[PDB]
């Protein structure tokens, strides 16, 4: 099921589409998850918003300059606070001969102008920004309220976690990119590119997560020291031709206008923005991911980064298993291939 | 805590 591990893209009808939980159980039941990341292509008629005209007021409060130094395939990416500005103001400066988007054929050209140039003119990532550019009516796959059990967090406990259980934007400009990561607690990503140009994904399965890990900490033996999961501080870049020079598994893939990324639990992925661009997305859950939570190893060596309670997860899902958790007992390996529990539906 | 985009 997917035994290549591949990228699979998915093409629902409008009633496949309705029902968003029930849809990722469906694209695992096809083996989607194994590749780390997937690409839904929503139904033509629909839209999340009737038009963009009206955005160039709305406000890009720590807008980011990427800084990165490096050789030879291995990177690091410095994230440099700017002034608040305007998405007029990004447009313009994303749109200008100095940032905009080099001259290009086939896309394998433009990927190695990336790889080549990506230390020299630093650009200005539009990154983070709380806020959803979709239409309150738009019920189907809002990413303000997907209604997964993530929701159990904020329902539980109150707690928000900006970006998290809460809707980020991202204005993209040529070259502006995301270092390799996995999600918070390792969690579910769903990105929607709401216009602009593409954004270009690479992934690594997450059955082989750990050995990219192990590739990273070698490549950056003092970052690994001082915090295991250094690849949290999403400041590592590593080109594909590293990847391939050393075994790694990966697939690549092109996210245009009008599609939906979706990121599975543990699966290492990184990219960059072909042009002026926006983005939405925020994370969210699935059963199968209750086990991942239990397990993801966190960023110790910065303050208040994020870490969910599992503790309701277990109670209401794993009640068998509660006691044993607590008493530090429970063993559980993940067997990366097994989709979600609620994809029994598409396997009967 | 919040998601960030990366650090520096
Ligand atoms: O769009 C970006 O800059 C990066 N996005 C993600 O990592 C994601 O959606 O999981
Ligand atoms: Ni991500
Ligand atoms: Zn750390």
């Amino acid at each position: 099921l997917n035994p290549s591990a591949r990228i699979m893209t998915f093409y629902p009808t409008m009633e496949e589409f309705r029902n968003f939980s029930r849809y990722i159980a469906y694209i695992e039941s096809q083996g989607a998850h194994r590749a780390g990341l997937a690409k839904v292509v929503p139904p033509k008629e629909w839209k999340p918003r009737a038009s963009y005209d009206d955005i160039d007021d709305l406000v890009i409060p720590a807008p980011i300059q990427q800084l990165v130094t490096g050789q030879s395939g291995l990177f690091t990416q410095y994230n440099i606070q700017k002034k608040a500005m305007t998405v007029r103001e990004f447009r313009k400066i994303a749109n200008s001969d100095k940032y905009c988007t080099p001259r290009y054929s086939e896309f394998e050209e433009l990927e190695r102008k990336y790889w080549k140039n990506l230390t020299f003119n630093p650009p200005i990532y539009g990154a983070d920004v709380n806020g959803t550019l979709y239409e309150k009516h738009v019920d189907e796959w809002n990413i303000g309220r997907l209604r997964t059990i993530l929701d159990l967090v904020e329902k539980e406990s109150g707690i928000t976690i900006e970006g998290v259980n809460t809707p980020y934007l991202y204005f993209g400009m040529w070259k502006t990119s995301f270092a390799w990561h996995t999600e918070d607690m390792d969690l579910y990503s769903i990105n929607y590119l709401h216009f602009g140009e593409p954004k270009s994904w690479y992934s690594v399965p997450p059955e082989h997560g750990k050995r990219l890990e192990r590739l990273a900490k070698g490549f950056f033996p003092g970052s690994a020291q001082s915090c295991e999961a250094f690849l949290r501080h999403k400041m590592t870049l590593i080109s594909p031709l590293m990847l391939k020079k050393y075994g790694i598994p990966f697939d690549k893939v092109t996210q245009e206008a009008g599609e939906f990324m979706i990121t599975f639990p543990y699966g290492y992925h990184a990219g960059f923005n072909h042009g002026f661009n926006c983005a939405e997305s925020t994370n969210f859950a699935t059963r199968r991911w209750i086990e991942y939570g239990k397990q993801a190893v966190l960023c110790s060596c910065r303050k208040d980064m994020v870490k969910i309670s599992m503790d309701v997860f277990v109670r209401k899902f794993q009640p068998e298993r509660y006691k044993l958790w607590k008493a530090g007992k429970d063993n559980t390996v993940i067997d990366h291939t097994l989709p979600t529990p609620e994809a029994a539906e598409f396997l009967k | 805590a919040r998601k960030s985009t990366g650090g520096k």
